[PDB]
């Protein structure tokens, strides 16, 4: 019999044993393990995705883009387990490098030096600008996404909710509404709802960026609706300009019929923090996402010049195109697709 | 326990 963590099983003897539960989602479990052949400890992710079509879409892109991405500051994926038969498979798991921490968690335990934080921010957005360099958005930034080991070496994960948006075509209205993690939520996900960029995955960084200063998160919305009202408490309202690019009619009037909010300003906030990193944090938790500095820029901000080396910061060799993104597909034929794509880590497979 | 950033390997080659 396989070993079983809090009544789920994992299949995954006999190269992968000692499980140890760390967390779970809606449709899986992630433990820790030892991998016997290779001599070094694991993550292992179970997931049960076939009996609903957007958790086999989730997977299908989590899959082909992890496996396709090579970078240091990025979790890469060194096996995956799923049955001979597509009949058999109802359960996929997936085997990355064990990080020791995350970010969430050390926040809890720690005030970070300013270093720490300059050079935590620095990884996060060299994994970022590979990331966007292959036309892929995360959207699901967040401090328990950010993995980290005691050598203050820093890994994304969490591929999830990420997706490709091929920048040769308008993704406006084509977009999945709801992404991110409410409090690293962007306005435009609530006002632009179908029509956001990878702009998105900045603002999430800024909040990251915050949240380090000062160990709590700095819009901490209670509710979607919410979410909305905090951030507008510490920008203020939007300029008329910025209300004038929002091209959506309801959203646009819904700001129109809100009370004036006055900004807060970031040193009053965070009056201890560094002054570039203040101006960084500006710039990303800017309200209008063409305004908005990109990955490129906030690696070139004063505040990261000890680290800024474009150099030693890869981009992606092969961009993701259009082809990668048509997955609105039955849950069936999805399941068909994650069966080929997992198939290289098969015994016998030919390509 | 958070060691000194020059135990990491990308901020060794900076």
């Amino acid at each position: 019999g396989p070993e079983m963590v809090r009544g789920q099983v994992f299949d995954v003897g006999p190269r992968y044993t000692n499980l140890s539960y760390i967390g779970e989602g809606a449709y899986g479990m992630v433990c820790s393990a030892y991998d016997n052949v290779n001599k070094v400890r694991v993550a292992i992710k179970k997931i049960s995705p076939f009996e609903h079509q957007t958790y086999c879409q989730r997977t299908l892109r989590e899959i082909k883009i992890l496996l396709r991405f090579r970078h240091e500051n990025i979790i890469g994926i060194n096996d995956i387990i799923r049955a001979p038969t597509i009949e058999q498979m109802k359960d996929v798991y997936i085997v990355q490098d064990l990080m020791e921490t995350d970010l969430y968690k050390l926040l809890k335990t720690q005030h970070l030096s300013n270093d720490h934080i300059c050079y935590f921010l620095y990884q996060i957005l060299r994994g970022l600008k590979y990331i966007h360099s292959a036309n892929v958005l995360h959207r699901d930034l967040k401090p328990s996404n950010l993995l980290l080991n005691t050598t203050c070496d820093l890994k994304i994960c969490d591929f999830g909710l990420a997706r490709v948006a091929d920048p040769d075509h308008d993704h406006t209205g084509f977009l999945t509404e709801y992404v991110a993690t409410r409090w690293y939520r962007a306005p435009e996900i609530m006002l632009n709802s179908k029509g956001y960029t990878k702009s998105i995955d900045i603002w999430s960084v800024g909040c990251i960026l915050a949240e380090m200063l000062s160990n709590r998160p700095i819009f901490p919305g209670k509710h979607y609706l919410d979410q909305l009202n905090h951030i507008l408490g510490i920008l203020g309202s939007p300029s008329q300009e910025d209300l004038n690019c929002i091209i959506n009619l309801k959203a646009r009037n819904y700001l129109l019929s809100l009370p004036h909010k006055n900004k807060v300003p970031w040193n009053r906030l965070f009056p201890n923090a560094d002054s570039k990193a203040l101006d960084l944090l500006d710039k990303m938790l800017t309200f209008n996402p063409h305004k908005r500095i990109e990955v490129e820029q906030a690696l070139a901000h004063p505040y990261l010049e000890q680290y800024y080396d474009p150099s030693d910061e890869p981009i992606a060799e092969a961009p993701f195109k259009f082809d990668m993104e048509l997955d609105d597909l039955p849950k069936e034929k999805l399941k068909e697709l994650i069966f080929e794509e997992t198939a290289r880590f098969q015994p016998g497979y030919r390509s | 326990q958070l060691k000194p950033i020059e135990s990491s390997i990308l901020a060794q080659r900076r």
